[PDB]
């Protein structure tokens, strides 16, 4: 029945995945990168160098201007901007049109990324974390609270030009196979889960788990990246490399500062290691791992040799379950149960000897400790 | 790669 929401995603590889959005009126189509690490709605408003479009207000009848400025600050990049409401659509998303919030971006810093062919940014998490404050209601909470559509939404990115699937309102089962496994969202604020376990190749990392969520773990649809704590990091390091010891690589290769490039066609995916995260399930004392290839860690970076850069990376901000983790997945924000469900991709990138896996049940103890409270 | 809130 979402069949007209299936490959409504589009993107360039290591620069997030858009959706096309239509604001004010007459329409104005803009291409939106979908982040469920944040909250805002915002979109490029005033000409830039790396924009070939933007929203015009002055040509919008319905645009209405909530007179107060906004700033969003990201990892790197921040964007500064004027609030007002217009109506929007996402014309390959639900039959519905909202009077949305909306960030107009007049200024910006390492934000917009030239030639991503994106022009702003879906926040889909929680007011919690909305700016100014948690008075600014979301796009996504207008969207349920106006109209039918059901509180919950679901995302399949496709990794290498980048694709996937965003189903709004519900779940397209043609999008993956095997079952669904759900973690429970431990609090609304980011998309927050508690990972319990840690396996390179089977072999457990061995560390405390409240080391693996300190001081948070969260999905995160615009971050590239799996990011680690530090400690979790230079733990997950040192196994990787043990276990892809058939070959050498330059201590920058993990660090990220350093590319290895294989001839066309010959990157010997079988000498990495698959990479297993127990999430806490939704009965006591049980778990479920999801499992991610090298071809989800090792990301290309665009004549005959094909280049890859190591996409696990350090965090002093928690664990981010980026595009690393979610190009391997179908994975259901399941809002409404406070859940979210994880089964393997129908369009995830693998070879014929390993394929992404989410597996289960495991019997873990303790999980609740696991959690980082202040 | 991008790397989306501060926080």
């Amino acid at each position: 029945s979402f069949v007209e929401m299936v490959d409504n995603l589009r993107g360039k590889s290591g620069q997030g995945y858009y959706v096309e959005m239509t604001v004010g009126s007459p329409p104005q189509t803009l291409n939106i990168l979908v982040d469920t690490g944040s909250s805002n709605f915002a979109v490029g408003a005033a000409p830039h160098p790396f924009l070939h479009r933007y929203y015009q207000r002055q040509l919008s009848s319905t645009y209405r201007d909530l007179r107060k400025g906004v700033y969003v600050p990201y990892t790197q990049g921040a964007w500064a901007g004027e609030l007002g409401t217009d109506l929007v659509s996402i014309p390959h998303g639900p039959n519905v049109t909202v009077r949305a919030n909306i960030a107009a971006i007049t200024e910006s810093d390492k934000f917009f990324i030239n030639g991503s062919n994106w022009e702003g940014i879906l926040g889909l998490a929680y007011a919690e974390i909305a700016r100014p404050d948690d008075s600014l209601e979301p796009f996504f909470d207008s969207l349920v609270k106006q109209t039918h559509v059901p509180n919950l939404f679901s995302l399949q990115l496709c990794g290498a030009s980048v694709g996937g699937s965003m189903i709004i309102g519900g779940i397209d089962h043609s999008l993956y196979t095997g079952s669904l496994w759900y973690t429970p969202i431990r609090r609304e604020w980011y998309y927050e889960v508690i990972i319990v376990r840690v396996e390179i190749n089977g072999q457990d990392l061995k560390m405390d788990c409240k080391e693996y969520n300190y001081d948070k773990s969260i999905v995160d649809s615009g971050t590239t990246n799996l990011r680690l704590p530090k400690k979790v990091f230079e733990a997950a390091v040192k196994s990787i490399k043990a276990a892809s010891s058939t070959e050498k690589f330059p201590d920058g290769f993990w660090l990220g500062e350093q590319l290895v490039c294989w001839q066309a066609g010959t990157t010997p995916w079988n000498i990495f290691p698959v990479i297993s995260l127990y999430l806490m399930g939704e009965v006591t004392n049980q778990s479920f791992r999801i499992t991610i290839l090298p071809q989800q860690y090792l990301r290309p970076v665009e004549s005959q040799d094909d280049c890859y850069k190591f996409a696990i990376s350090q965090s002093s901000t928690g664990t981010v379950m980026g595009a690393v983790i979610m190009e391997g997945f179908y994975v259901v924000f399941d809002r409404a149960r406070k859940r979210i469900g994880f089964a393997v991709s129908a369009c995830h990138v693998h070879d014929e000897f390993r394929t992404a896996a989410v597996e289960g049940p495991f019997v873990t103890l303790d999980m609740e400790d696991c959690g980082y409270n202040i | 790669x991008v790397q989306f809130l501060a926080x």
